[PDB]
C-alpha cells in the first residue's frame, strides 16, 4: 500500500537532492 | 605474479577506461638476436647486421582521427577492431601506459621501454576539472588552500569562452568574458575583492531571474 | 534513536548544558557579508 | 504560488574564473570612472595582482594573453590542458597583431584623467558568478 | 539568449548589427569550409576561421569588448 | 584667438557593403542596400593651451552626466495574457529596450509592440516592428531598425503598449550613456618607441606623471547614434551641451561663494589662527568632474596656495574640496571668485571654438 | 625595477621565492612526509604510467617542468598528491587544535 | 591605527599615479636563462 | 552606507587582521548595543584600539597589507625607471586629499618644486615623531649576487 511506494520515496529523499555542469558533476558523484 | 592465481570478473560496478592497444615486433627481434648469436659462434662476424631494430606503436592514425571527428568511426568500431580495450584498475596492475604519444614516440626503438598502451593525457582528468584551460600550468590544490574548508537562477547572457576546453562541447557554457585589468585601483579589490563596472552590471552582465516556488502552501494586509 | 529521557537532555554539544546554557541565541543581531572599503578607519564598520 | 526576483549583479556577490579564483563584488564605478586605454578599452573587472603569487593560477594569465590574441584575430581557439604550449610564441602572436609583446597597454586614471608610469595588463577573461 | 543590444563593457552598439553578423558568418564559414556540409563540421574547426575582415566590413570599430562579445555570444535559437 | 579647440575630425562608422557576404546578408535580412538611417559617428578633437583636467572633464561629462533619452516602459505597460511567452519575460525585454541608442528631440512619442508567432516555427521581434502611438509622426526614425528585440516560440505572443521616453544621466543609469571613449593622448610629451622590450613595460611617454603637466591634448569619442544627415549638427549639439553643463556646475559653486558671511550649510569657512583661512565645500551628488576642475583652476590661480585638494569618497554621494591659504576670509573668497570666473570663461571660449569649428 | 611579480615577492606583500622557482625554473623533487613517492600502485610501482622497480627519479616524483612550461600526466598527478596532503593535514590539524 | 590608515591612504594615492600590474611576461625565463635551468636539471639527473 | 543598493559589511582590510578574514565570502555577525551599560563598557573596554597589540605575541596585530605594502615601497623607492623618484607640487598635495587628517602646508613650495616620496612620507612620520633604523625586505643576500 502506500508504505511500499512512500518507504521507497523517503529511501529517495534522505539527501539526494539535485549550472548544467554541477548537475552533470553531481549526476558523476 | 606474486601467487600464480588467475582472476576472470564480470560483476557491476568495475570502473572501466578505453586504452589504445601498443603492439610491438618483439619476436621477430628476438628471432634477429638469435640468429646474430648463431653467427657470432660461426666467426663470421656479421651478426651485427643480422639484428634489427626493435618498433613498438599504436595501430591509431590521423585518418582514424579525422574520421571519429567526421562521426563516421566510433568507440565500438575501434573496440572490434585490435586498436583500443577496456581496462579496469584490476587489469591495471599488468599494463604499462605510456601518459601521451609523444612518450610512445621518444622510445618508439627502446626494447627497454615496451609499453602496453598509450593514454590520452586528458583522460586523467574529469569534465569540471577539464573546464579549466591550462589546467597543467596551475596548480589546483594550492588555489584551494586558502579556500579549503569552511530556488532556481536563470542567467540570460552566456558566451562561449575565448579560450575553449573540450569540457564545452558536452556543457552549455555559464559566464561571459569579462575585459579584467589585473591592476591597483584605490585599494578596493584587496583580499580576493574585485572591482566592477555599474555599467556592466546595468547592460545585463551576470543579470537573471530567482525563482522561488510555495508550492508547499501579527498584522497583515489580506486586502 | 527516538526514546526521550530526561538525563538524555544534559549530554553533548547538543544536549542543555553545551547549548543552552553555555552560548545562546540573541536577538537584535545581524549577520552579512564582509567587504573592503579603504574609506574607512581601522576602527570603523560600514 | 511562484515567485520571481530580479537578480543583478550586487556588491556582495561571488565571482570566479574557470581557475577557482573566487571573488567577491566590493565596489561599483560608473563608466566614467573607470579606468581606460589610450584606445580607449576599459574594464568590467579589475583584480588585484596580490591574489596569482599564492594562489599560482598562471592559466588566468595565459588566458588573458590567448584571448586578447584571439579577440583581436576573431577566433576561439582550444585551451585544453596538457595540449602542448608555448607562452614566448603566445607573447611572440600577442606581439604581431599590433600589441606589446607582454600584452600591456598604456592606462589612464579615469578619476583624474591622469595616465598610470607603468603599462597595466588587461586583456578578456571567462568569468561567472557563483549561486 | 541573444547577442547584446549594446557591448557590455563600453556600451557601443554592437546589437545594430548583431543579426546580420550571425546571417553573414554562416555563410562565410561555409565557404571557408568548402566541400560536404553535413553538420559533421568539426565545432572547433568552425571556430578557427578568422572573421576579423568579416566585422571590420560590418562598421564595427576594432576594439577588443566588442569583437570579444559579438563572436563569443550565445544564441538560444540555436541551443533550443 | 585663443582657439582652444583647434582641429576636429568627424568620421561615421559605415557599412561596407562591397563585402559579398554582409551585402547578401543585409538584403535578405532587411532588405537594406544603404546605410542605416542611425550611424555611431566618431569624432577626434584636439585642444591646445587648456589644463588637463578640463578636457577629461568635458570628457567624463559628454560618457555620461549630461541629460540624454532612452526608451523604457511604463508601469503596467508589459501585457500579461494567455499566449505570452514564457522565456521573453518583462526584465529581459525592459533590459533589451533600455539600451536601443535613439535620437529623439521631442519627449511625447510613445511606441507600442505587439507581436504574434502564428507560424510553426520562432519568429524574431526586431525594433522595426516599434510602431508609434502618441507624439506626433516621425518624419526621420529615431532609432535603427535592425536590433533583435527577442523572439517568440511558435503560437506565442508579445504585448508591450507603454514605450515612452525616458531622460536621465548615465552614472545614475547606464542606459543614459552618451559617448563612447576612443582615444586619449598628449602631444606635449614625447612617447618611447613600445615595440622594443627596454620600454614595454613603461606606459611609453618620456615624463612622469607625477611632474608632467600637458597642455596639448587629443581626446576622441564615439557617439553611438546620431542622423546621418545631420552628423556635423547633432555632434555640434553633443559638445556645446557638455560645455553648457560643465559652466553651470561651475555656476552652483560660485553661488555658494557669494553668500559667504551668510549661514550656509555647504560652506564652512574658518581661521586657522595662523594668518591662515581655511574653507571647506561639500557639495552632493557631486563627482570627480568638477572637483578635479576647482582643484586644478584654484591652484593654477594660487601657485602659492597653504593646500588644496578635494575627496569625492564612493560611499558618501558628495565631494568635499578643502583650500587652506595663507589670506584674509574675503581675499581668499575673491581668488576663488576669480578662479570660478577664470574656468567658466575658458569653457565659453571652448564652446565658441566648437561653434566656429564644426559648423 | 619594472617587475611586478618580484616586487611582489621581495617586498614581502605576497608570495615567496620557492613561488617564483616553482611557476618559473621548475618544481623540482615532490617531498611528503620529507620523503618520496612511494609504491603504492603495485608491489614496485608507484603509478601505471612507470615499470615495476623503477630506477629514474622523474618516477618518484621528480617534476623536470615549471608551472608555465606546463606538467606533463605525471607530474601533475604527483603535484595533486602532494597538495592533497597539505589539504588534508590542515584540516586534522584544525580539528585536534 | 590613525597613522595606518593615514599610510595606507598616501600609498594608494601614490599608486594611482604610479600604477602596478602583473603580466604574463612577468614569469617568462629568457632563452638562454632556460637552457641554464635545462643544465642544472640535468646534472641533477645526471647524479641520480 | 545611505546607499540602498550596498548589503555587505563593509571594513578596511587593515582590519581583517584582528579576525583573520578575507573578502573571499567570509560572514560576519554584528550587533548594536543599546542599553546605556552595554554601550559604555563597548566604547570603553571592547573598542579595537585595546586589540592593537597581539596578547598572544605582544605584537601589532595591524598593519599594512598586499597594496599598501607595494604601495609604500614605490612611494619611496629612491629611483624609478623614469628616473628620480620625485613628485611636484600639485601631486605631493593630492597625496594627501584623503588622509582624513590636518594637510600638511605646502606654501613654501613652488608649483615648479620637485618633491620626493620620502619628504611627504616625512611630513605625515612628523605628524608623530618615532626612530626607527633597520634593514628592509627589498634589501636580501639572496637577490644581491
Ligand atoms: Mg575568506
Ligand atoms: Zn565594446
Amino acid at each position: 500500500a502506500s508504505d511500499l511506494n512512500r518507504s521507497m520515496e523517503q529511501s529517495i529523499i534522505s539527501g539526494n537532492k539535485t549550472n548544467l555542469l554541477n548537475t552533470i558533476s553531481a549526476l558523476r558523484t | 605474479s606474486m601467487v600464480d592465481e588467475v582472476e576472470f570478473w564480470l560483476d557491476v560496478g568495475r570502473l572501466t577506461r578505453p586504452l589504445l592497444i601498443v603492439d610491438n615486433n618483439i619476436e621477430k627481434y628476438n628471432q634477429a638476436c638469435y640468429k646474430a648469436a648463431e653467427a657470432r659462434k660461426k666467426g663470421d662476424k656479421d651478426w651485427e647486421k643480422h639484428k634489427i631494430p626493435f618498433i613498438q606503436n599504436t595501430r591509431f592514425t590521423s585518418q582514424m582521427a579525422k574520421d571519429i571527428l567526421a562521426g563516421t568511426l566510433t568507440l565500438e568500431d575501434l573496440v572490434a577492431q585490435g586498436i583500443c580495450e577496456f581496462i579496469t584498475p584490476e587489469e591495471a596492475e599488468n599494463c604499462l601506459v605510456a601518459f601521451s604519444i609523444i612518450e610512445l614516440r621518444k622510445h618508439k626503438h627502446d626494447v627497454t621501454r615496451r609499453f602496453t598502451h598509450v593514454d590520452v593525457p586528458q583522460a586523467i582528468l574529469g569534465l569540471a576539472a577539464l573546464v579549466s584551460p591550462y589546467a597543467n600550468c596551475t596548480q589546483p590544490a594550492r588555489v584551494t588552500y586558502e579556500t579549503n574548508q569552511g530556488n532556481r537562477f536563470f542567467q540570460f547572457y552566456n558566451e562561449m569562452p575565448l579560450v575553449k576546453t573540450i569540457a564545452h562541447n558536452y556543457v552549455i557554457p555559464n559566464g561571459l568574458n569579462t575585459i579584467v585589468a589585473y591592476m591597483i585601483y584605490g585599494g578596493y579589490n584587496q583580499e580576493d575583492s574585485v572591482i566592477v563596472s555599474q555599467s556592466f552590471i546595468d547592460r545585463g552582465g551576470f543579470a537573471g531571474t530567482f525563482y522561488r516556488e510555495e508550492k508547499v502552501e501579527g498584522a497583515n494586509y489580506e486586502k | 534513536r527516538p526514546a526521550p529521557s530526561i538525563m538524555r537532555r544534559l549530554p553533548r554539544k547538543e544536549g542543555r548544558i553545551r547549548k543552552s546554557l553555555l552560548g545562546s541565541q540573541v536577538w537584535s543581531i545581524s549577520r552579512s557579508t564582509i567587504c573592503g572599503n579603504s574609506d574607512l578607519h581601522l576602527d570603523e564598520v560600514g | 504560488m511562484r515567485l520571481r526576483y530580479e537578480r543583478n549583479l550586487n556588491i556582495g556577490d561571488k565571482m570566479s574564473s574557470r581557475s577557482g579564483n573566487k571573488g567577491i563584488a566590493a565596489l561599483a564605478l560608473p563608466t566614467s570612472d573607470m579606468p581606460f586605454t589610450e584606445d580607449g578599452l576599459q574594464p568590467d573587472l579589475i583584480v588585484n595582482p596580490h591574489s596569482h603569487p599564492s594562489r599560482m593560477t598562471n592559466g588566468q594569465m595565459i588566458e588573458t594573453t590567448v584571448g586578447l590574441a584571439n579577440a583581436l584575430q576573431g577566433v576561439v581557439t582550444d585551451g585544453t590542458a596538457f595540449l602542448p604550449i608555448n607562452v614566448q610564441l603566445l607573447s611572440e602572436r600577442l606581439a604581431q597583431e599590433g600589441l606589446r609583446f607582454n600584452g600591456c597597454q598604456k592606462m589612464f586614471n579615469g578619476q583624474t584623467g591622469e595616465y598610470f608610469d607603468a603599462a597595466i595588463f588587461i586583456g578578456p577573461t571567462y568569468h561567472q558568478r557563483l549561486q | 539568449m541573444l547577442i547584446p543590444v549594446v557591448c557590455f563593457t563600453c556600451g557601443f552598439p554592437i546589437g545594430t548589427y548583431a543579426a546580420i553578423f550571425d546571417k553573414a558568418r554562416t555563410e562565410y564559414i561555409k565557404t571557408k569550409m568548402d566541400g560536404t556540409l553535413p553538420q559533421n563540421i568539426p565545432l572547433d574547426a568552425s571556430l578557427q576561421i578568422e572573421l576579423k575582415d568579416l566585422i571590420t566590413a560590418l562598421g564595427i570599430p576594432m576594439r577588443v569588448c566588442c569583437r570579444t562579445h559579438l563572436i563569443t555570444t550565445l544564441d538560444y535559437r540555436k541551443y533550443y | 584667438m585663443e582657439k582652444i579647440f583647434q582641429n576636429v575630425e568627424i568620421k561615421p562608422f559605415l557599412i561596407d557593403f562591397s563585402n559579398p557576404f554582409i551585402k547578401n546578408a543585409a538584403k535578405r535580412l532587411f532588405q537594406l542596400e544603404e546605410q542605416l538611417p542611425l550611424v555611431p559617428v566618431n569624432v577626434v578633437m584636439d585642444f591646445k593651451g587648456i589644463s588637463r583636467a578640463a578636457v577629461h572633464g568635458l570628457s567624463r561629462v559628454l560618457q555620461d552626466e549630461i541629460p540624454n533619452y532612452m526608451l523604457d516602459i511604463k508601469p503596467g505597460g508589459y501585457k500579461i495574457e494567455d499566449s505570452t511567452d514564457l522565456f521573453m519575460t518583462e526584465q529581459f525585454i525592459r533590459n533589451r529596450i533600455n539600451f536601443i541608442p535613439i535620437y529623439a528631440k521631442n519627449e511625447t512619442l510613445v511606441f507600442a509592440l505587439r507581436s504574434l508567432n502564428n507560424s510553426c516555427e520562432v519568429k524574431t521581434i526586431y525594433s522595426r516592428d516599434l510602431i508609434q502611438v502618441a507624439g506626433p509622426k516621425l518624419k526621420y526614425p529615431i532609432f535603427n531598425p535592425t536590433f533583435e528585440i527577442g523572439f517568440l516560440q511558435p503560437g506565442k505572443s508579445l504585448i508591450i503598449e507603454d514605450i515612452y521616453i525616458k531622460k536621465g544621466i548615465g552614472r545614475k543609469h547606464a542606459a543614459f550613456n552618451l559617448a563612447v571613449k576612443t582615444h586619449f593622448s598628449h602631444l606635449d610629451i614625447e612617447q618611447y618607441p613600445t615595440d622594443k622590450k627596454e620600454y614595454m613595460a613603461l606606459s611609453g611617454y618620456k615624463q612622469s606623471s607625477m611632474t608632467s603637466d600637458p597642455r596639448h591634448h587629443r581626446l576622441g569619442l564615439c557617439f553611438p547614434a546620431v542622423p546621418l544627415p545631420h552628423i556635423n549638427q547633432a555632434v555640434r549639439t553633443y559638445l556645446k551641451n557638455a560645455c553648457r553643463i560643465i559652466i553651470g556646475r561651475i555656476q552652483s559653486i560660485q553661488k555658494i561663494y557669494e553668500n559667504f558671511e551668510e549661514p550656509q550649510p555647504e560652506l564652512v569657512l574658518f581661521s586657522l589662527d595662523e594668518e591662515k583661512t581655511k574653507a571647506i565645500i561639500t557639495i552632493k551628488d557631486e563627482t570627480h568632474t568638477i572637483g578635479n576642475l576647482l582643484k586644478t583652476c584654484i591652484y593654477e590661480m594660487i601657485p602659492d596656495i597653504s593646500f588644496v585638494g578635494y575627496q569625492c569618497v564612493p560611499h558618501k554621494q558628495e565631494m568635499v574640496l578643502t583650500i587652506i591659504h595663507k589670506a584674509s576670509q574675503e581675499d581668499l573668497i575673491t581668488l576663488l571668485e576669480k578662479s570660478i570666473q577664470n574656468i567658466i570663461q575658458t569653457f565659453q571660449i571652448l564652446e565658441k571654438n566648437v561653434d566656429e569649428l564644426i559648423a | 625595477e619594472t617587475n611586478g611579480l618580484f616586487q611582489m615577492v621581495a617586498t614581502g606583500a605576497k608570495g615567496s621565492n620557492p613561488n617564483m622557482i616553482h611557476i618559473m625554473a621548475g618544481i623540482g623533487q615532490i617531498e611528503i612526509n620529507t620523503q618520496r613517492i612511494q609504491p603504492q600502485f603495485s608491489f614496485g610501482r608507484t603509478l601505471v604510467y612507470y615499470p615495476r622497480f623503477a630506477l629514474e627519479a622523474q618516477a618518484y616524483g621528480f617534476i623536470c617542468n615549471s608551472y608555465i612550461a606546463g606538467l606533463t600526466s605525471p607530474e601533475f598527478i604527483f603535484g595533486e598528491m602532494n597538495g592533497r596532503f597539505d589539504l588534508i593535514n590542515k584540516a586534522l590539524s584544525t580539528s585536534s587544535t | 591605527l590613525k597613522m595606518i590608515f593615514a599610510t595606507q591612504q598616501l600609498a594608494l594615492n601614490y599608486v594611482r599615479n604610479a600604477g602596478f600590474t602583473v603580466s604574463t611576461a612577468d614569469m617568462l625565463l629568457t632563452p638562454e636563462a632556460h637552457q641554464e635551468v635545462q643544465e642544472i636539471i640535468n646534472k641533477l639527473l645526471l647524479e641520480s | 552606507l545611505e546607499n540602498p543598493k550596498i548589503s555587505t559589511f563593509q571594513m578596511n582590510v587593515s582590519a581583517c587582521a584582528w579576525y583573520n578574514a578575507d573578502f573571499d565570502g567570509d560572514q560576519m555577525n554584528l550587533w548594536v548595543p543599546w542599553s546605556v551599560m552595554s554601550r559604555v563598557e563597548a566604547e570603553l573596554l571592547c573598542s579595537v584600539r585595546n586589540w592593537f597589540i597581539s596578547t598572544k605575541s605582544s605584537g601589532p596585530v595591524n598593519g599594512q597589507v598586499q597594496d599598501s605594502t607595494v604601495g609604500s615601497f614605490l612611494l619611496t623607492r629612491t629611483n624609478t625607471p623614469m628616473g628620480k623618484n620625485v613628485m611636484n607640487k600639485l601631486h605631493a598635495m593630492g597625496l594627501f586629499q584623503t588622509t582624513q587628517t590636518d594637510p600638511p602646508c605646502f606654501a613654501n613650495y613652488s608649483p615648479t618644486d620637485l618633491l620626493d616620496g620620502k619628504s611627504v612620507v616625512s611630513m605625515l612620520l612628523k605628524q608623530t615623531p618615532i626612530n626607527y633604523q633597520r634593514a628592509p625586505t627589498w634589501y636580501s643576500e639572496v637577490y644581491a649576487p
